[PDB]
């Protein structure tokens, strides 16, 4: 880019300027949530009374008796996300070095053709 | 007097008239081991219950072993030992209730060595269906030649109980203590012959099984479990997949799609 305000759009889009939240909830009613609808939260001793929009679920059976985890505001750290961050990076740095090997051969290939044009010029001036 | 039968390997022998010296002194019967699935919130009284199940539990029975001399006596214990403890779960039942049977596993118990020729033995069986069942299934007759049926089993004593149906809508009595489930491995078989598209509707549990095929009056449709058949051979590719169940009491079934309707039930009383 070369003018400004989308640099500066840019940069805003760069940083983070909140904390960075997640909040896990052990939830065991009668009533079933879905991928998509937003519940109320209301949590009096953590100072909560909000709109939570669900992002993460992990039900069970419904003969299982056990209890869902629902998450929001995306997810705790984890070791395997970074992994597999480290992972794809390390996936792109193997493409771009394998796309760069030939784009260095192609200006040595390129190089000999104005050798030749070079040469050529050099022998007609003469 | 008391005497306790075993089926084993589709024979039934009498415990007493196998062994003569064994005598089954009494029958007892653990309570039901009801269990419910409690769920604790912190900070909140009490629990909350789930679904209540119930877990396996003992059939006892006492009897004494008085033996002519002590080689007689500890081949009489080898006997006993060799004949009680098999590889598989067999069935028993007792004179006292003749019409109830539990299907069992035996559980070590020793011989208490009072003399020289007598020995005390508590004989306990761990039944782990969690229930009983009645040694006859819907199929058989309710009549007395049968010998099958006893007092007590919750039979109705105000209707008839037929389990072969030639119309399109009935009822059928599942006279069992608990609802006959399929997926809780009960057994459970079902056997129409008609002609059409069938459609079996059971308005008291509120299921439906859908057949999408058209069927003829010399193919039989057979529902054994949670398999569907025609002519043993599997279609539960061509099903909705729905199972039916058979509430406690009266269950009414509604068919459609089909003509001169012929449908079978065959299934065992689950009690406790």
């Amino acid at each position: 880019i070369t003018n400004n305000d989308d640099l500066l759009i840019f940069a805003k889009k760069q940083i983070l300027d909140v904390p960075e939240t997640a909040l896990t909830i052990a939830y065991k009613g009668k009533e079933p949530v879905s991928e998509r609808d937003v519940w109320y939260f209301i949590h009096e001793p953590m100072g909560f009374e909000t709109e939570v929009k669900v992002t993460k679920i992990k039900s069970s059976h419904p003969w299982s008796k056990k209890f869902q985890e629902i998450g929001f505001s995306n997810s705790r750290r984890d070791m395997v996300r970074i992994q597999t961050q480290i992972a794809n990076q390390v996936k792109k740095a193997s493409v771009d070095t394998n796309k760069i090997n030939s784009f260095s051969s192609i200006a040595m290939n390129a190089y000999d053709s104005r050798i030749l044009t070079e040469v050529v010029g050099v022998v007609d001036g003469d | 007097m008391s005497d306790l039968f075993l089926e084993l390997n589709g024979k039934v022998h009498s415990l007493s008239e196998t062994f003569p010296g064994l005598s089954v002194q009494e029958v007892s019967r653990q309570s039901p081991q009801l269990s419910m699935e409690t769920a604790e919130i912190a900070g909140t009284d009490g629990v909350i219950p789930g679904m209540t199940q119930f877990k396996p539990f003992i059939f006892s029975a006492k009897c004494n072993l008085q033996a002519l001399d002590i080689p007689d006596y500890h081949l009489a214990v080898r006997e006993i030992y060799e004949f009680l403890f098999q590889r598989d779960s067999y069935y028993i039942w007792s004179d006292q209730m003749p019409g109830i049977r539990y299907e069992v596993h035996p559980k070590p118990v020793d011989f208490s060595r009072e003399s020289d020729r007598v020995g005390l033995l508590t004989i306990e069986f761990d039944v782990f269906k969690g229930y009983a069942e009645s040694r006859g299934t819907s199929l058989d007759p309710m009549t007395f030649e049968v010998d099958l049926w006893q007092m007590g089993m919750n039979l109705s004593n105000r209707d008839d109980l037929f389990y072969v149906f030639r119309e399109n809508t009935f009822r059928v009595y599942n006279a069992g203590s608990d609802r006959v489930n399929p997926l809780m491995r009960h057994e459970l078989d079902i056997a129409m012959t008609a002609n059409g598209t069938p459609t079996i509707h059971n308005l008291t549990t509120g299921e439906s099984f859908e057949y999408r095929k058209e069927l003829q009056k010399t193919d039989v449709l057979l529902l054994n479990n949670i398999y569907p058949l025609v002519n043993n051979r599997r279609v539960g590719k061509d099903t909705n997949h729905g199972i039916i169940t058979l509430e406690k009491g009266w269950n009414d079934f509604e068919i459609k799609g089909v003509t001169d309707v012929t449908i079978a039930f065959n299934f065992p009383f689950i009690y406790r």
